[PDB]
């Protein structure tokens, strides 16, 4: 990271514009896949109390939403699915009844 | 119609010479600019009651939400004493409008009295408020929550 | 004016004439951004004066000298539409020169060896767009001004609220430019102090002990002397005969043998007159008359050596016996009196804990830094640093100025810093203003206030990145040897990028431009804030500065304010008023030295009002230019009042320099409250822009200039022909003496079409000319979005009819016929932008591609095979536009449903898909697709057929360019060599190529002729190479955030009608939410058959005082009048001169007015022009506060044939009846504001969730829901309410099994609930069960 | 979780701030346990010890020391005091939307527009769709519903039917806040109200947002019934005088509805009764304002719970027999009679609610609105600019207020007079010219 | 709440 650092500050002021992703890999011979990584690894990450105001004060922290929970009409689904099979199952014989139950 | 009356100046006491001229003809420039003023005085004053009024709401409500009316008797006899208010002068709310809605407490009689006229524990409504109205009783004593 | 104004003619009222015209709006920020780059060989404004007040760096005796020569600025690589359309800043090189040099051993200015120079980068400037306006991510952004408090001295009264008994204290306040305060003040002890910047308080001398000033000259310079003798006879004294004023006698007087004053007796004037009279020198006292006075100087023994008495003690008998004991004859003593001397400096000297010099640092020291101990050479240091260096204390020439004006000084240009004539005469102007000549300033005087817009921001913050970058390399040079480096390692170039880049991005002092007008964005590029870093904030202000003060009366409006939280903050510039040199607002004037009046404008200043007389501009002057009242209206200072017919010096120029821009445009103005006036100049300023907007009926006549400076219109450069018209280009033929001597050919024009604005409204434009016609500098060549012939037109007039009909229009409401919505008067058109990202996930990327799970071929239909959808699919609310599949792993399958999929069948290895739909509720046509990629991942061929057509549409426009050019080149050097040389067809028989071979004998024309080929070959050279360029600009990738593959996007273009709750409003204050639209039949007719369109509330006129819409509908209703009268006229054609006569007589009308036009100069051919233009209404005018009255309303309706009252009978539509009691029908304007109904309904079933506290919270474009705070908690507990407060605050919100639990039994059938227990007190117990308590819940 | 470290979008991360100073307390820990087993010399574990007091003493309330500051921005970052130190508790099930008039409807039907009531009202809709038997589950339900088939609107229209909806104005201040109604689909896209109640919200019409809940329990709906509809707070808490009093049109209306002019068309003749007086009306042969004797019937309940009649002949005029066909039996016709301002009309509602009882104020209420729009419409009532007559005693009465001034300041510069004094003077005769 | 120790230092 310090490498990568210092010979972009030192690339960035004589060819004049920006390092680009890929040159910047030529001044040495790393295999232009790796700084990406290597750059992605390099950042810290964000407090979560940086507010904004939105028509009041507020923080990041509460709109950023959950990804766990399943929606109600999941359960309400299998809630469903589990009297059907119980209905068109208890129409059967004893000995397919245990077999698939303990299948 | 007639003139704008006298508009203020910003340390209070009023300027001396009004505003002579009104809104169907046309104000000029100077009695315009002395109008603004006001008009800007008054609307950034009418927006700080709302939060002086949520404040008061806000400590009076924390200081009195522990009260729930929980029997139907009390038992006691004394309360406070009503009577026509004055402000020295002419009256300002008369006896029907003070004393309707409450329990009378003792007895309510007439000078020279004979007897009681309305009972000892009856709630006040319309019919013994015109009939304490009509035979001009003077004070009335009724029963109050700080008596309780 | 050739062909714009005499087109259609507006008809002026308004009878006083005018000389000086509207400025150009927006000179602000042009000039300041001007002066901010510009090279000039000196300091002043420049980035020269930043650059040559950090360098040069000199180290440390090093012998290593860091200097400066040039600078210049760059080429921006990408055009403004192009970086637009990308995202990235619109940027500049700044190549600075530095020299780095190097010194010699024992010699200062020896021969040096090493001379060198490198340019070395660092950071950028973004440039300005021509209308005003940064870009710097994608938004065009504008930097709104500022207004502080002025640097340099002042002093304050301070009355009131300390010690409530009148004991006033005057403190003076040195407050500089860059740097550290200075105090002084008084206490109800009187003694003075001293104190520097906040920090503790410290009493008064001790700076001029430590700056190197004894008791002896301090007490020399401050009182005065009086000299007693005791001359071997009982003291005699010498005396001033003015001293005796204020003196309560205490004594008898008599001297040269004759009496004056009996004792007992305070003398008079008499007396002073008689001892000014015969010069009476010396006069005997008592001897204890020394018994509160003190002498002067130090007063060493005769013969002893020792010491009586020095300066500054008691002087008593005691000490007298032991001063004339000895022959000290000649005594010199002070001077007092209550009333005009006080000695405050002696108690403060009396209870002055210091003596010298030492002690005074040693005590500064001491104070400014808190429990540290302390050295001579560190005090020293500090003292000598903290007050006089040049680089940390900065007085700049403003204050300077100010600082020689606020104390009676003459010269106006001076030093930076302060030298020792500055704190003795703040002492000085303190004890006068204590004792009483001179007074008080305050302020928001505005002679105490200034304006510094862009170039003083932007020069800071370069200073403050100059000082981080110069601090480095003084401390890297040190250890820098002689020759082998170069001055670009050690001056990086990450600091300057980071300030000036953050500065422009995001500070509290530039924001979005609302865009959405012409109006409004010329109105946001021009205010006056006073938030933001280096003045007062939000809530520190108090009713002393936000409230008008009247010297703001010309160069500050007082209408026109934003209202709610920060009201009389953000007020804006009047409509003449320019910036001074040193940022002061200033006004024009009229000078009249009674002459007979002059007519040379003369600009002038906020202070020097304030002493002269001013007439108004509101009273007549007679013929050439006397005045005719023999008492006319003036003011003086602040207060109006009645002058002689002489006398008066300045006169008003002309009467509409109160009010702002956007508030000079309410047409009768002059009868409004304050209050309403306020609401509709700030209710013009949200008004979204129609498909065909009209004009305005009764404008003002202020509406040329706004609509043609900020700049939306293709204003002509340079006069002439026209040659081809289209769409999107336009051709235009410049003359010949307006040409250059070469590179004539043709201009050209471009115009943006279809483009979002930046707060979702539509921009196009549409040419106003036709093929052969001629324009002048000055004409419109292109209409904007509400823009029409030039002039500026918001909203469609209609005839409203003021009656209360069958309370549809209650309170507010109003109500509109279905007229409106069927004639497409108010349907406007929205661009909406729609995005998509493809990330990289952990398991693996994601593809574009067009075959996805879980649908059929129901809404597959309108994509192609490379999976984006096309340009033309007229999509609904809730179809695919972009196809978008992840890969997922770890499936976990469950019971029973796994036993159902071992029966039919299973699907796998591509599961939940987050592609993008259209957002419910609209109703696209998709118009345009993009499709960024990152370089180094072969596209699709969506990719590339856009870059294939985006190729072939530059090379035709390069090829079309270099086409249409040189044919008028050829025509330009044919119709010059014909002239002069002319052959009869050899013009065309010989090709173009084989043509410029022909020369000629010597003439101008021939080196013309060779200019012009020169120019014809260059052309043809930097055709190529821009075409070089340009493919290498589009073919290439583009750079992106970290974590990217492709953005897709997608521009839908919604169109809106007009449904129950879009807020109308007309433009001087009334509101409405429009209620019911009704059929076209229903509404009430009058006797010739024509419905009426709107209905408003007749009880709104006498609640709040706005008399002036009345009167607007009756000047616009006959104007419509006049317009109707021609249109009959014209329907069945008769003539010109029935048309010439009548239009004649409607423009004279009457009084003196100043718009005498028609009849002797106009064509045959320009009448019907003028007769065509007019069959929509004859346009009024209205001068704002010198408007019409009602003589001209009643003449201009008598002019048709309408009743003259105003008010017509109006039958009824639903039964055939006739009103009783006549009503008002007539003509005002109405605006369509952007508050839709679509886009504040919002709902919510079941939706996202938060992670840290289980609240609802929609973050997937879907609403959350209102909160239920606690005074809707008071309100439902104040009823008999429990289980809806139970429920509405324990199941529905934030409950993580109780609403799954609820959810099933509203499903099943079953209305019930459980209680359960909120997340909010169970997060509770664990964030306080993490201290140190404990807290439990106990019993059964 | 409740300190989570979830990860935002593409590598960057997000954080509450008790991560760094948990790390910081662990940190100083660890490093004290490393140096006093070493056995170091003891100004180093005097400062060890010294700043680990300062690392737990900021974790537990940082705000009472040094205030450790994070990197990178320079923010003061909170701990646990602060998260009990501290507006809204989120609710579903919710709404908003801009408020029209639409006065048609009785007081206790607001409307709603269709939209907001198919995604409000969507478990109710799944449900009854599953158990009537047009579906198979919940998974075919959300297939039909919103696609928007033509059968499920008779649904929703059987799932609305007395099911009441909450709404609320946002600034709530008083107990009239939160009223209850039941609500009627309609068109469009605003929530209907009643030109009524619209005088207890302090709400305007030009735009103000009202918001919808909704009660889903059966104890909440019955509560919702009983205790807080909108027909049963028609008695202020503050006062007892009723806050339904008419507002701005319909109090014009039923002024003009009752007044006498001194001569008007068909003005003289003796009719039969209310009936025969609107007939006369309606007919376009007598104006609604002319002195005519007419008969009437009043009735009265003074004896004991009885209803006993009478019948006389009365003087008045055409407006007020047309709004006797109106008031219910109890009231007497001392009511009717007078000019009929707003006092009044506060007074006549009022006496109705003291004599009657509810259903009748209700229904008299209704009623009186209607009759004044529909009289405010055939009146026409307008203003024109030739309304405000200035007088013809403008120019005289300034002209002695102007002389008199110049007097008073021709005095004082003579010095007969002071300051104060003739500024008291001046303010005196202004503020006598003025009224 | 009416009507020295800094680590660097010391
Ligand atoms: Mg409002
Ligand atoms: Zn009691």
């Amino acid at each position: 990271i310090n490498k990568l650092n210092r010979i972009s500050r030192q690339m960035l002021q004589e060819m004049g514009r920006e390092p680009t992703p890929e040159e910047l890999a030529e001044r040495m011979l790393m295999p232009e896949d790796k700084i990406r990584k290597v750059l992605k690894i390099a950042k810290e990450p964000i407090s979560m109390e940086t507010p904004i105001g939105d028509d009041e004060d507020s923080h990041l922290g509460d709109f950023i939403e959950d990804t766990t929970l399943e929606l109600p009409l999941d359960s309400a689904t299998t809630e469903s699915l589990r009297a059907a099979t119980h209905d068109v199952l208890a129409g059967l014989t004893a000995r397919e009844a245990k077999v698939l139950r303990m299948r | 119609a007639g003139m704008r009356g006298l508009m203020a100046k910003p340390d209070g006491s009023i300027i001396e010479t009004p505003i002579t001229a009104n809104f169907r003809e046309g104000l000029n420039v100077l009695q315009y600019f002395i109008s603004t003023h006001g008009a800007r005085k008054g609307l950034a004053d009418t927006a700080l009651k709302t939060a002086n009024s949520g404040y008061l709401t806000r400590r009076l409500v924390d200081v009195a939400q522990d009260l729930v009316v929980t029997e139907d008797d009390c038992g006691t006899h004394e309360g406070i004493m009503m009577t026509p208010v004055i402000e020295g002068g002419d009256v300002k709310e008369p006896l029907r409008d003070r004393v309707l809605g409450r329990v009378t407490a003792e007895d309510v009689l007439k000078p020279g009295t004979a007897d009681i006229l309305v009972p000892r524990n009856t709630l006040l409504h319309e019919q013994w408020c015109d009939l304490l109205e009509e035979n001009s009783v003077d004070a009335v004593k009724v029963r109050s929550v700080v008596s309780c | 004016y050739s062909y714009t104004e005499k087109k259609r003619i507006r008809k002026d009222f308004g009878k006083r004439p005018q000389v000086l015209d509207v400025p150009y709006l927006l000179s602000i920020q042009l000039d300041s951004f001007q002066k901010f780059i510009e090279q000039d060989p000196e300091g002043q404004y420049g980035l020269e004066a930043a650059f040559r007040s950090v360098f040069p760096i000199q180290s440390y005796s090093g012998n290593s000298e860091l200097q400066y020569v040039s600078y210049r600025l760059g080429e921006p690589v990408f055009d403004v539409q192009e970086c637009q359309i990308r995202g990235v800043t619109y940027s500049a090189p700044l190549r600075v020169k530095l020299r780095l040099v190097i010194y010699e051993r024992e010699a200062p200015e020896g021969t040096v060896k090493d001379i060198k120079e490198q340019e070395v980068y660092m950071g950028e400037i973004p440039l300005m767009t021509d209308n005003g306006t940064f870009v710097i991510n994608g938004t065009e952004r504008v930097i709104v001004s500022q207004l502080h408090r002025s640097p340099g001295v002042f002093f304050d009264s301070d009355k009131g609220k300390t010690h409530s008994s009148g004991k006033v204290l005057y403190n003076a306040r040195i407050i500089p430019y860059r740097g550290s305060w200075l105090d002084f003040e008084f206490d109800p002890k009187d003694n003075l102090f001293v104190r520097i910047d906040r920090r503790r308080k410290l009493p008064a001398t001790i700076i001029l002990r430590a700056l190197n000033y004894t008791t002896e000259q301090i007490l020399d310079l401050f009182f005065e002397k009086v000299i007693f003798e005791i001359r071997d006879n009982k003291l005699q004294m010498e005396l001033v005969p003015e001293r005796l004023r204020g003196e309560t006698a205490s004594f008898d007087i008599e001297a040269n043998g004759k009496v004056y004053v009996e004792k007992g007796r305070r003398i008079t004037a008499r007396h002073i007159r008689q001892l000014e009279k015969d010069d009476v020198k010396l006069i005997e006292v008592p001897v204890e008359y020394i018994a509160g006075k003190v002498v002067a100087k130090d007063y060493i023994d005769e013969s002893t050596g020792e010491l009586i008495c020095a300066a500054n003690m008691e002087l008593s008998l005691d000490l007298l016996a032991k001063l004339s004991q000895s022959g000290h004859k000649r005594i010199e003593t002070l001077f007092t009196n209550d009333l005009d001397h006080g000695p405050y400096i002696s108690e403060t000297l009396r209870v002055d804990p210091t003596n010298d010099r030492l002690s005074a640092l040693v005590e500064i020291y001491r104070m400014m830094r808190p429990g540290e101990p302390p050295t001579r050479e560190a005090a020293e240091s500090l003292f000598e640093n903290l007050f006089f260096s040049e680089d940390r204390y900065d007085l700049s020439a403003v204050g300077r100025m100010k600082f020689n004006r606020s104390l009676l000084r003459e010269e106006i240009e001076g030093s930076g810093i302060l030298s020792k004539d500055d704190i003795i005469d703040v002492m000085k102007k303190l004890i006068d203003i204590r004792n009483g000549k001179g007074e008080v300033d305050d302020i928001d005087h505005l002679g105490n206030r200034r304006i510094r817009s862009v170039g003083e921001m932007a020069e800071n913050q370069f200073r403050v990145g100059l000082v981080r970058v110069e601090r480095a390399v003084k401390e890297r040079l040190s250890l820098g040897d002689l020759d082998t480096l170069m001055p670009q390692d050690m001056i990086n170039a990450k600091p300057i990028s980071a300030a000036v880049k953050e500065f422009f991005g995001s500070s509290q002092l530039s924001q979005f431009m609302d865009q959405n007008n012409p109006l409004s964005e010329i109105t946001h590029k021009r205010r006056i804030s006073a938030l933001g870093p280096g003045g007062l904030t939000r809530e520190r202000a108090g009713f002393e500065v936000r409230d008008v003060h009247p010297t703001h009366y010309g160069r500050v409006c007082p209408i026109e304010t934003p209202e709610g939280p920060n009201i009389g903050l953000i007020n804006s510039l009047s409509v003449y008023a320019q910036t001074n040199e040193y940022g002061f607002l200033e006004t024009p004037y009229r000078k009249v030295t009674d002459g007979v009046v002059t007519d040379e404008i003369h600009y002038l200043s906020a202070i020097e009002e304030g002493n002269y007389v001013i007439a108004q501009a509101n009273s007549n002057l007679d013929e050439e230019g006397h005045f005719v009242e023999d008492l006319v209206t003036c003011r003086s200072k602040g207060e109006s009042s009645l002058f002689s017919r002489d006398q008066v010096d300045y006169m008003d120029v002309s009467t509409q320099q109160v009010v702002s821009v956007g508030a000079s445009l309410i047409p009768f103005l002059e009868h409004d409250d304050a209050n309403r006036a306020l609401m509709g100049a700030n209710m013009q300023r949200q008004a979204v822009p129609t498909l065909r907007a009209d004009k305005p009926l009764v404008g003002t006549g202020m509406e040329r200039a706004v609509a043609v400076d900020s700049g939306v219109t293709a204003v002509a450069k340079r006069g002439g022909v026209v040659q081809y018209v289209d769409a999107s280009r336009i051709v235009i033929k410049v003359n010949e003496d307006e040409m250059y001597p070469g590179e004539a050919g043709i201009d050209i024009y471009n115009l943006t079409k279809y483009t979002r604005s930046n707060q979702n409204t539509c921009i196009n434009q549409m040419p106003c000319v036709s093929l052969g016609e001629p324009v002048e500098r000055g004409d419109v060549l292109a209409d904007g979005p509400s823009t029409d012939l030039g002039e500026l037109a918001l909203g469609q007039n209609m005839r409203v009819a003021f009656m209360p009909w069958n309370g549809y229009n209650f309170e507010d409401s109003i109500l509109v016929s279905e007229r409106v919505v069927q004639e497409d008067r108010f349907t406007t058109i929205h661009i909406q932008e729609l995005a998509c990202v493809s990330r990289d996930t952990k398991l693996g990327p994601e593809e574009i591609t067009a075959d996805i799970p879980n649908v059929g071929e129901a809404a597959l239909s309108k994509l192609d095979e490379s999976g984006i959808v096309y340009i033309g699919a007229e999509v609904t609310g809730g179809d695919i536009l972009v196809g978008k599949v992840t890969p997922k792993g770890e499936t976990q399958l469950t019971p029973e449903e796994k036993l159902l999929r071992a029966i039919f069948g299973e699907k796998a290895s591509d599961v939940k898909d987050s592609s993008l739909r259209v957002p419910n509720g609209v109703s696209g046509t998709v118009i345009d697709v993009q499709v960024f990629t990152r370089d180094g991942v072969e596209k699709d061929k969506r990719a590339l057929e856009i870059e294939e057509m985006q190729l072939k549409q530059a090379k035709k426009d390069l090829s079309e360019e270099l086409q249409i050019l040189e044919a008028g080149l050829f025509s330009r050097i044919r119709a010059v060599l014909v002239a002069g040389g002319v052959e009869a067809e050899k013009l065309d028989k010989l090709p173009r190529d084989r043509w410029l071979e022909l020369g000629l004998t010597d003439e101008e024309k021939q080196n013309q002729l060779e200019q012009l080929a020169e120019q014809y070959d260059e052309l043809k050279h930097e055709f190529e190479k821009k075409l070089e360029a340009k493919r290498r600009k589009i073919t290439q990738g583009d750079d992106l955030a970290p974590g990217v593959l492709k953005i897709v996007k997608v521009y839908l273009a919604v169109k809106r009608r007009i449904q129950p709750g879009d807020k109308m409003a007309g433009r001087h204050g009334n509101k409405g939410v429009i209620s019911k639209i009704n059929p076209i039949e229903d509404m009430p007719y009058d006797e010739n058959g024509t419905p009426v369109d709107i209905v408003l509330n007749p009880l709104g006129v006498p609640s709040r005082m706005n008399i002036g819409q009345i009167l607007e509908t009756h000047l616009g209703m006959a104007a419509k009048g006049i317009g109707d009268k021609i249109n009959a006229m014209l329907k069945q054609q008769q003539e010109v001169a029935k048309l010439r006569e009548f239009i004649q007589r409607a423009y004279d009308l009457g009084a003196d007015v100043r718009q005498k036009v028609d009849l002797s100069t106009f064509s045959d051919e320009e009448v019907m022009r003028l007769a065509e233009n007019l069959r929509k209404g004859m346009p009024i005018a209205t001068p704002v506060f010198d408007g019409a009255k009602e003589a001209e309303i009643k003449e201009l309706l008598k002019l048709g044939d309408l009743p003259t009252s105003g008010q017509i009978r109006l039958y009824d539509g639903r039964t055939g009846e006739q009103f009783e009691r006549p009503v008002t029908v007539g003509y005002m304007y109405m605006l369509k504001l952007n508050h839709l109904v679509d886009d504040k309904m919002h709902a919510r079933s079941t939706g996202s969730y938060s992670l840290v506290t289980q609240q609802p919270l929609g973050g997937k474009a879907q609403f959350g829901g209102q909160r239920f705070g606690e005074m809707e908690v008071w309100a439902l507990e104040a009823y008999g309410a429990a289980y809806t407060l139970q429920e509405m605050l324990t199941v529905k919100s934030d409950d993580v099994n109780g609403r799954t639990k609820m959810y099933k039994n509203i499903v099943d059938g079953n209305h019930q609930m459980e209680p359960g227990m909120p997340e909010s007190f169970n997060v509770l117990l664990k964030e306080i069960r993490s201290l140190g308590i404990n807290i439990e819940l106990e019993d059964e | 979780d409740l300190r989570p470290l979830v990860p935002l979008d593409g590598g960057r991360f997000a954080t509450s701030d008790l991560n760094d100073l948990y790390r910081r307390v662990i940190n100083r820990n660890n490093r004290l346990k490393r140096l006093l087993d070493l056995a170091a010399p003891d100004i180093i574990v005097r400062n060890e010890k010294r700043m680990l007091q300062e690392a737990v003493d900021a974790l537990l309330d940082n705000g009472r020391r040094g205030r450790a500051i994070t990197g990178s921005n320079k923010r003061p970052l909170k701990s646990l005091a602060d998260m009990i130190k501290g507006l809204g508790k989120r609710v579903d099930y919710s709404g908003r939307s801009v408020i029209t008039v639409g006065p048609y409807l009785r007081l206790h039907q607001c409307g709603l527009p269709k939209k907001m009531a198919l995604e409000l009202f969507k478990p109710f809709i799944y449900g009854k769709l599953e158990l009537r038997g047009l579906a198979t589950t919940i998974k075919a339900a959300k297939k039909m519903v919103e696609r928007e088939e033509a059968v499920v609107w008779d649904i929703l229209d059987e799932v609305i039917r007395e099911h009441p909806v909450l709404l609320n104005r946002a600034p709530t201040l008083h107990r009239l806040g939160i009223q209850a109604f039941e609500p009627v689909l309609i068109e469009g896209k605003a929530i209907q109200l009643h030109p009524l109640v619209c005088a207890a919200y302090n709400a305007d019409f030009d735009g103000d947002q009202m918001a919808v809940h909704v009660p889903l329990t059966l104890e909440a709906q019955l509560e919702a019934r009983a205790l807080m509809m909108s027909t049963n707070n028609i008695l202020s808490p503050a006062n007892g005088e009723p806050i339904i009093v008419p507002s701005q049109d319909v109090v014009l209306g039923l002024y003009y509805m009752t007044r006498d002019c001194v001569n008007a068309k068909g003005e003289g003749m003796v009719l039969t009764g209310p009936k025969e007086a609107e007939r006369l009306y309606r007919s376009g042969l007598a104006s609604l304002h002319a002195r005519v004797k007419v008969r009437i019937t009043e009735y009265e309940k003074d004896a004991n719970g009885e209803l006993v009649a009478k019948t006389s002949l009365k003087d008045t005029t055409v407006g007020r027999a047309i709004l006797w066909m109106i008031v219910p039996k109890g009231l007497p016709y001392s009511i009717v009679n007078q000019a009929l301002g707003k006092k009044a009309i506060s007074k006549m509602l009022n006496t109705c609610y003291r004599i009657l009882g509810l259903k009748p104020t209700v229904i008299f209420a209704d009623q009186i609105m209607y009759t004044g729009f529909a009289y405010a419409a055939r009146s026409g009532a307008s203003v024109g600019i030739d309304d405000m007559v200035i007088p013809e005693k403008k120019h005289e009465i300034i002209s002695e207020a102007e002389a008199e001034v110049a007097e008073i300041q021709e005095q004082f510069q003579s010095g007969l007079v002071t300051a104060g004094e003739r500024y008291n003077k001046v303010i005196d005769i202004w503020a006598a010219a003025n009224d | 709440d009416m009507g020295t120790t800094d680590p660097v230092r010391m």
